RNA sequence: CAUUGGAGAGUUUGAUCCUGGCUCAGGACGAACGCUGGCGGCGUGCUUAACACAUGCAAGUCGAACGGAAAGGCCCUUGGGGUGCUCGAGUGGCGAACGGGUGAGUAACACGUGAGUAACCUGCCCUUGACUUUGGGAUAACUUCAGGAAACUGGGGCUAAUACCGGAUAGGAGCUCCUGCUGCAUGGUGGGGGUUGGAAAGUUUCGGCGGUUGGGGAUGGACUCGCGGCUUAUCAGCUUGUUGGUGGGGUAGUGGCUUACCAAGGCUUUGACGGGUAGCCGGCCUGAGAGGGUGACCGGCCACAUUGGGACUGAGAUACGGCCCAGACUCCUACGGGAGGCAGCAGUGGGGAAUAUUGCACAAUGGGCGGAAGCCUGAUGCAGCAACGCCGC
RNA sequence: UGGUUGAUCGCGUCGGAAGUGUAAUCUUGGGGCUUAACCCUGAGCGUGCUUUCGAUACGGGUUGACUUGAGGAAGGUAGGG
């Protein structure tokens, strides 16, 4: 059957999925029929990318998903879309956000406790 | 994996002072060892190797990574030497050594690699870290007291600090205008040397 | 062998190769019934024949013993034989 | 009426070629050339090759320049069927 | 309407220039050896004997198909209730054709690339149209008897099914006749008529889960074909089912695939046939490039599973942990006869300059069966070992 | 392998379009492992092939001219061919 799981990549202790299409006799990281999505559990609120329409297709012309697969279409919503359930549907909620140049134009001008801080630790060595 | 000998050796056998100054370079005309006075050949290896040793031994660099960093300069665009001497000098040691908080290369590679420092938050204790742009380096709270640091917390008004650092000196805090270029590392070297020599 | 699914299956392969084997000298025995009627040239006899045999075959082909394919090309070369007898 | 997905498409390969050998029954040898770059000096080749056609009716004779159309496999060796005569040489 | 890229040196002479070979500086490795040896990260690790293998494990699962009750578990004066969960052995379904290994064979439509099947098949899965009718006979288990050292074998009796077999009813299955539109020759396709025919299974803890048959989808496979990639002419002739034709047979399917008959073809100095070597490729190394070398890990295809041959079962078979026969081996034997195949994982012997632990876990991903909880998984995830490589300290 | 030239075909050749060239690798842009190696991700590459639409200068095919290459006729002619 042709069926719709995760092809392991990555490093030792740190592996990425790829969201794939391929039926049940191919061995677990080989060709696939298609690439549908990602899925970085690793990182931070898991990584989660679904092509929408492809998974769509693919559940309508009768690919059977993983129970993994299943748990990101529940997250992405497309377990909803197809085979219509009440399930809440978290899409998934950002890895927060860095940044550098903000900070660097903040701290360039921090100056004051810059070297405030900075003659502090100078009566720091006194106090050292 | 690290040159823990006499820098002093080194300096008279490449002619050029590779650090400080005012020291036991008052023989410097002549090579280390017994044979030291005697008139040389220098043929083109000879010159372009001087060159590429000096500028390991300056920067504290052993061989097989200073080959690495010539790959990346040769593939990277641009002129190749001044992009090899950019990568030398965006290393973390050599970034504090110019910021001032350290006396020499060596002083500073010995902080970094005990984690004195932190790199726009995170702590880092590898002296080949490649500091990027708009990076901010800091001391340590911890170790913001050392007493090599209140030294260069002394001494760095005479320093001259490059135009692509700012420096907040009793602060310890480091911050990265941009990443450097040939005019504003110092000329000690023959990068052009270098180049050519790992042609051959 | 050396696992009991495969002595289990060892046993079912010598079962279904009976039964198979039964079906498939039952649809020769026909389909040669029907040849003799042919060769013979009766007409009355030869129709039979073909009618038993096509519908034999058309059973094996539903029991699985023969591909439907090969049922088909079967029956087809019966009725032309019968229809080259009647013409 | 309303037939199928039509024109099917698919169309099969096409060969024009030069008969060397009309000697057996329903069956023309074709010698197809086709010009190519030599692998390593670049030089314009001539490759030929022979390919057996059916000729039903033996309506083609030899140095006649025909056209051949691929089928599936007729004989042994035969895979190709003879769709039209260009030139009758003689 | 610019480039990302190209270094030499020594040596023939008494000396010179040229020609010219030899040698060296570079990079690389599935490497080995010598000396030496701190750590971490990420990889890699029998290239030789496709040599012979002790031992454990590597494919099972389903009681919601069935008779049941040998264990555990509940209820009962120890047996007894199959009574409920559960459950060996047995029937039945599915899986076992995947995953994993190796590179011996193969110079070939095997592979790469691109097409064709109007010559194809496709279990499970999705979708849609019809249905799921009426009967019957056995048998394993069990029981008894006989034989055998064993492997096990043969009788008697007995029993259930979604096991097996009559029948009815069902198209797009056979044959045939009209008619519309058409292709690439064989033709494809729409509509109607005649005629002969082809199925099924029940079960549940009522929440389920299933059965048969048309048509599409998806998936996987099969065959055919153009082009492409070794060496050898101190191999010049090769072939007689061979090349083509017609009828029959066969097959999922075209076909000398097979057969009968007829014809005399087919291939070849643009290298047939023969010999040598070799799995092919994405890639890898090197190189300014063009090329040259290579085919470890990883990924795709192929081939093979003690050697040779064969079929069986099945939707699907080179059937690794299947069967049959033969050969060579190893083992058991009461001498009558039996059992076996690490190129699965770890491991041993052996060969070799040389390559590891008889580890942990199914927590993750993948797979098999089950309605499910779940069970199985030497796939895999990990750990051990070795400076073998890269990187960092 | 091919002298000059008309016409035509569009096989070579050239230019678009579609399909294909899995992934990994590789080049490169971002991101993650404290850096790196390594890993993830976007693009390129995949130097080809097939299909299809154009162009006709050149090569070639088909076809027709021209005489300068080539050969022949007539006359002249040298020679131990
Ligand atoms: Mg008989
Ligand atoms: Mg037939
Ligand atoms: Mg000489
Ligand atoms: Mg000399
Ligand atoms: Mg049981
Ligand atoms: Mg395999
Ligand atoms: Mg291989
Ligand atoms: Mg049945
Ligand atoms: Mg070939
Ligand atoms: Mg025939
Ligand atoms: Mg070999
Ligand atoms: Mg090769
Ligand atoms: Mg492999
Ligand atoms: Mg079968
Ligand atoms: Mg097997
Ligand atoms: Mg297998
Ligand atoms: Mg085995
Ligand atoms: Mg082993
Ligand atoms: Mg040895
Ligand atoms: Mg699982
Ligand atoms: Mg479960
Ligand atoms: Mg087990
Ligand atoms: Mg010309
Ligand atoms: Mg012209
Ligand atoms: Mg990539
Ligand atoms: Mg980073
Ligand atoms: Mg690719
Ligand atoms: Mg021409
Ligand atoms: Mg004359």
């Amino acid at each position: 059957a042709t069926k719709i799981r995760l092809k392991r990549l990555g490093k030792i202790r740190t592996p990425h999925y790829r969201v794939v299409v391929m039926d049940s006799r191919a061995k677990r990281d080989g060709r696939a029929i298609e690439e549908i999505g990602q899925y970085h559990p690793k990182a931070d609120p898991s990584v989660i990318v679904i092509d929408s329409e492809r998974v769509q297709y693919w559940l309508g012309v009768g690919a059977q998903p993983t129970e993994a697969v299943v748990a990101l279409l529940k997250r992405t919503g497309d377990w909803q879309k197809f085979t219509g359930d009440t399930s809440p549907s978290g899409v998934k909620p950002q890895p927060e956000r860095p940044n550098k140049d903000d900070l660097f134009n903040a701290a360039l001008a921090e100056a004051d406790e810059a070297p405030r801080e900075a003659i502090t630790k100078k009566s720091e060595g006194a106090a050292a | 994996a690290r040159y823990t000998g006499p820098l002093t050796k080194k300096s008279r056998r490449l002619g050029t002072d590779l650090v400080g100054n005012d020291k036991s370079f008052e023989r410097r005309p002549y090579p280390p060892g017994v044979h030291g006075r005697g008139r040389t050949k220098d043929s083109e290896y000879s010159l372009q190797l001087r060159e590429k040793q000096k500028a390991r031994y300056a920067y504290g660099v052993l061989e097989k990574q200073f080959r690495r960093y010539y790959e990346e300069a040769d593939r990277a665009q641009g002129k190749t030497g001044d992009v090899l001497l950019q990568i030398l000098e965006s290393r973390l040691d050599n970034v504090v050594y110019r910021a001032g908080l350290a006396a020499t290369r060596r002083q500073a590679r010995q902080m970094v690699s005990h984690g004195h420092f932190l790199v726009n938050g995170k702590k880092v204790n590898i002296p080949s870290y490649r500091v990027s742009t708009h990076d901010i380096i800091d001391v340590r709270e911890k170790s913001k007291d050392l007493p090599p640091i209140v030294i260069a917390r002394e001494t760095f008004e005479t320093r001259d600090v490059p135009a692509w650092l700012e420096v907040r000196p009793n602060k310890g805090r480091i911050l990265v205008h941009q990443l450097p270029t040939r005019d504003q590392i110092v000329i000690d070297v023959n990068e052009q040397a270098i180049v050519e020599l790992y042609s051959k | 062998p050396n696992i009991k699914s495969q002595i289990k299956r060892v046993k079912t392969n010598e079962k279904s190769r009976q039964r198979n084997k039964a079906v498939k000298s039952a649809l020769r025995t026909y389909v040669r019934n029907f040849r003799r009627a042919a060769e013979a040239g009766d007409v009355e006899a030869a129709t039979k024949a073909a009618r038993v045999a096509n519908r034999q075959l058309d059973k094996a082909a539903s029991k699985g013993v023969i591909h439907k394919n090969q049922a088909a090309n079967r029956k087809s070369a019966i009725s032309k034989k019968l229809n080259s007898l009647a013409a | 009426m309303s037939e199928n997905t039509a024109e099917r498409t698919t169309r099969r390969k096409v060969r024009e070629g030069l008969v060397v050998s009309d000697k057996m029954n329903k069956t023309i040898t074709v010698m197809v050339e086709d010009r190519v770059k030599h692998p390593l000096y670049g030089k314009v080749m001539t490759k030929s090759v022979r390919l057996k056609a059916h000729d039903e009716n033996n309506e083609a004779g030899m140095g006649d320049r025909v056209r051949i159309m691929e089928t599936r496999p007729l004989s042994a060796t035969k895979r190709w069927r003879l769709v039209e005569i260009i030139e009758k040489a003689k």
